[PDB]
This record gives structure tokens, sequence and C-alpha cells, in this order.
């Protein structure tokens, strides 16, 4: 398998306002 | 201006007026350590100056080490800043087209949508909510997923814009047509749901105990290749600028970012593998169904999900549970051929076996205009 891809799965980091 | 680094690379350095207790209008993630503005709000100070751009990371601001800093800690101090505020930046990589008019798209929404209630929302602070016949202005569908939005009738100066879901049209009724799976054209099995319902395992057991039928659509990366790694198999291994190139030409179904390197599926990837005669396995984030099924790869999606809360606590740290369930109600959308209530793996993949398998007999109902 590839490991980096299982990653990429998992949701993307929040986002917060500046 | 711009400053060359001894080691790293050149910066970037640029001043946006800040207001006292007023948001600039950017949005910032953490990749690995790095703090990279990934949105620009519309209306913000941050928009108007052109002066940020997404991808751009955050090295200082007003002499301030930003890089290491958790997002949580960035917010709390630039909403305690205010004046001119000095950036130092690692300009953007990416490749936005040159700037279009302003277009605004006027629709009248059919369905209700508290973000409270998302678990999805990029930026909770940026959540847009609005009822059935409410008018939304979309100012910005740069990211087709979440759109940029003010809602007529919103009393209180916004004065920034909101976050929209950004769903197709859906009909009450979808005409259908019935496709019949070729002999040496298998349609791709493309796996969907939340993340520990055993997704990634019912894949591997697919991949193993059956590998002669079963391949995978080689991805592409930015890293660069390791020893013992081939350039054909194991990825398309390409330089950043061209997975750049390639996401900005719609040229991928998913793509994502994994220590500092970008990894994703191309379309082409999937449509050689189908042109072998062998099944496409690929595990997607159901925000990608839309890409994947405006080409004419044909996908077969099945969603697979975690049993009820009560049978899920039989089964069983806690805050896995919570996230799950709440990913259950947000299911509505319905793109998917069919569910597979996964309690047991042995139970699953037979039923998930049973499912592909039948695909060669037995012809499937797929939007009409798959094949008009």
């Amino acid at each position: 398998p590839r490991l980096e891809m299982d990653n990429v799965l998992k949701p993307p980091p929040e986002e917060r306002l500046i | 201006e711009s400053i060359g680094q001894y080691g790293g690379e050149t910066v970037k350095i640029v001043r946006i007026e800040k207001a006292r207790d007023i948001p600039l209008g950017a949005t910032v993630r953490n990749e690995m350590d790095s703090v990279i503005i990934s949105r620009i709000v519309k209306g913000g100070a941050a928009e108007k100056s052109g002066l940020l751009h997404e991808g751009d990371e955050v090295l200082e601001i007003n002499g301030i080490e930003i890089r290491g800093k958790d997002v949580n800690e960035v917010f709390d101090l630039l909403s305690d800043m205010h004046g001119t505020l000095t950036f130092v930046l690692i300009p953007s990589q990416q490749i936005k087209p040159p700037p279009a008019k302003e277009t605004v798209i006027h629709v009248k929404a059919h369905f209700d949508y508290d973000p409270s209630d998302d678990p999805y929302v990029p930026c909770r602070e940026l959540g847009l909510s609005f009822q059935k016949g409410d008018i939304l202005h979309v100012i910005s569908q740069e990211d087709p997923n979440w759109w940029q939005a003010y809602r007529e009738g919103d009393e209180d100066n916004q004065p920034l814009a909101g976050l929209v879901p950004g769903k197709e049209e859906i009909l009450t009724y979808e005409e259908m047509s019935l496709y019949h799976q070729p002999a040496n054209r298998k349609r791709p099995i493309i796996l969907i749901g939340p993340q520990n319902c055993g997704q990634n395992e019912l894949r591997q057991r697919l991949m193993n105990k059956e590998k002669d039928r079963f391949a995978s659509a080689v991805p592409h990366t930015t890293r660069s290749r390791r020893d013992q790694e081939v350039a054909g198999r194991d990825y398309h291994f390409v330089s950043r600028q061209a997975f750049e190139a390639d996401i900005a030409a719609g040229k991928f179904i998913e793509h994502g970012e994994f220590e500092k390197n970008l990894y994703g599926t191309s379309i082409d990837s999937v449509r050689q593998v189908i042109n072998s005669g062998k099944i496409c396995l690929l595990s997607l984030r159901t925000q990608s169904l839309k890409t994947l099924r405006n080409s004419d790869l044909k996908p077969y999606i099945i969603f697979i999900a975690p049993p009820s809360q009560e049978r899920l606590r039989a089964l069983l740290e806690l805050r896995e549970i919570i996230e799950k369930t709440r990913e259950m109600e947000q299911n509505n959308g319905h793109y998917f051929d069919t569910a597979i209530v996964n309690s047991d793996l042995d139970k699953a993949y037979q039923e998930l076996l049973r499912l592909i398998n039948k695909l060669d007999t037995e012809p499937q109902w797929v939007p009409s205009t798959w094949l008009r």
C-alpha cells in the first residue's frame, strides 16, 4: 500500500480567520 | 518587496492595514509546522489589497515568528493586532488564473443549511446559514465545494462574505438509463464514507485476496522518488509546478498535501486502469465526488458506513464515535449506488465482493447524461 495516499484521505486541516 | 535568503528561498514582504477588532478577511491552516494562507475572503482588507494569495506561507508578521505556531495561536494573535501589518511570506506556488471581473451569481436556496451542524465546514466562523427561499448572492465559486456568498436580508453590516455548500443542481427526480459493464472495461469501484469504518481495510483485503482482478490508479506526487521506487508504477514523480499546473487544468480527481509534498489521483490514472481490463479500486473523500462524476469514468460508488450508535457502543475513542455518526447525518446527498453497513469485516467484505462481481452479469442505473 501507499502510506501517503491513506493520509490525504483524512479531513483537511481546519482553517481559522485572521 | 522581496528578500533573498542564504539557505532557503526568496521571501516576499507585503504591508496590509489592519483595523482594531476587524479581521483582514483571510484564513490560515496548518500544514505541518507551517502557517499557510488557505483562503481569501471577499470584502476584507486582505482581498482588496491583493497582496495575500492562497498558498502563501506566513513566516513572520511584524517581527513575530509565525512559523511553528498553531493556527489557534495565530488566530488569537492577529485578533489583538492592528495598524500596519508587515508580512514575510514564502509566496504561493499555486496557479490561479488572471484576475477575472467579479461575477456575481444570484441563486435561491431550496434547502436549509446550518453551518453549526456541518462537520465539513473549513472555517466555522465563516459559516453562513440560510433557509428555503432565501436568496444568496454568490460572489465566489473559486472553491467548488465552498462558495463565498452574502445572504439577502442579512441585517448586520457583514462585511465579509460567508461560506455555503457548493452543491450541484440536484433535482427531485433524476433521469436514469441502464448501463451494461463491458467485459474488458470494468467500472472503477470507488469507496466513500467515514474514516475508521474499515474502508482502507476492505480495499487491501480486495487488492490481496483477489490480486489478479483489482488494480490501483498510479497517483502523482511532488516528492522526489526514492531508491526502491519506480517512476512508472509507484508514483508519477513530477515537479511541484507540473502538479500545480495539472490541478489548475482540472486533471486531478482528488489531491492533498502530506509532509510538504502534494499527492493526488489523476483522471488519466484511472482511465488507464479501466483500459487494462482490471477493476480500479479507489478511496475518495465525499468532497471529490463532484470532479469524479463529471468525467466519463462511469464510476460505481459504494458508501461504507458504521452501524447504529448503540451497536457502535457494543463493539466498543469516545471522540471517534461522535465524529462518525455526525458524518452519517450528512449522507443525504446520495450520489452513491449502494451502502454497506460494516459491522464485521468478513461480512462486509463478502457483501462488497458480491456487489462488485454482480456488475459483470447485471446492468446498472446511471444518470442518463453519462450515456448521452
